[PDB]
């Protein structure tokens, strides 16, 4: 396969690899969120 | 000069060649493929 | 009795969600097609306004080996295209070359 | 412009834009509703 780059460094076809990984929702721990949008500092507990 | 470590670069098996090399900062520190990996780096003057 | 300042624990950890408001560009379920052309029907999928991992693509395809004209595989890392124009065939053994 | 009927045919063929490739989108997606309701609701606005 032949991969052709058209507008390099601009547009919308992005790559999400160097995006912080989602990780894990760390519980019982101090940490500073940011959450769809909006940022905070809090603890997390898992509930249904 | 003694002290100083030489040019990166690396070999790699291509066009059926075993010494295929590709080197750091290509095409022009300017216009560099990757920052991360040229040794020139990118920087405003500071104040003074 | 004094009432010192309030301090507060300093967060350890660091948590990001995003929704990621462009579709996945899914290279690996067109690469990965089965239906596989020749070189002389070459297909071409152009990849445009979408999000993509090449770390996970190279994985899901099993590549042989990948390199860039013009270009690094290292920029493409996080980095944004107008389109990305891919185009596929099978290769005949003895044209490998 | 104008939209056409897919369902009971047209005499015209569909035309609102002329990209003959995709342009820049900041966003692209699909919902899903149900057919056999009478009535939809849509609100449109712009904040900053
Ligand atoms: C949305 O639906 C239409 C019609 O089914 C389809 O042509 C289009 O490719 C879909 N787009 C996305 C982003 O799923
Ligand atoms: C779909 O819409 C019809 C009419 O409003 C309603 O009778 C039906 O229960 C709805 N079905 C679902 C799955 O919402």
């Amino acid at each position: 396969s032949n991969f052709i780059l058209n507008g390099i460094n601009s547009g919308t076809t992005c790559s999400n690899d160097l995006l912080q990984p989602n990780t894990e929702v760390f519980t019982d721990v101090c940490v500073d969120y940011d959450l769809y949008g909006i940022t905070g500092q809090g603890i997390f507990k898992e509930v249904s | 000069p003694i002290g100083t470590n030489y040019r990166s670069c690396e070999s790699t098996t291509v066009l059926d060649h075993t010494d295929w090399c590709r080197c750091s900062c290509l095409p022009d520190p300017i216009t560099a493929y990757d920052p991360r990996s040229c040794s020139q780096k990118k920087s405003l003057v500071g104040v003074g | 009795v004094y009432d010192l300042s309030g301090f507060t624990v300093k967060p350890v950890a660091t948590v990001h969600r995003r929704i990621p408001d462009l579709p996945d560009c899914d290279i690996d379920k067109w690469l990965n097609n089965f239906n596989v052309p020749s070189p002389l029907n070459w297909e071409r999928k152009i990849f445009s306004n979408c999000n993509f991992n090449l770390s996970t693509l190279l994985r899901l395809v099993h590549t042989d080996s990948f390199s860039c004209n013009n270009f690094d595989e290292s920029k493409i890392y996080g980095s944004c295209f107008k389109s990305i124009v891919l185009d596929k065939f099978a290769i005949p053994n003895s044209r490998r070359s | 412009p104008h939209t056409i009927c897919k369902s009971k045919g047209s005499s015209r063929n569909e035309s609102w834009h002329f990209d003959k490739s995709e342009p820049l989108c900041l966003f692209k997606k699909n919902f899903t509703y149900n057919v056999s309701t009478d009535w939809l609701y849509f609100h449109f606005y712009q904040e900053r």
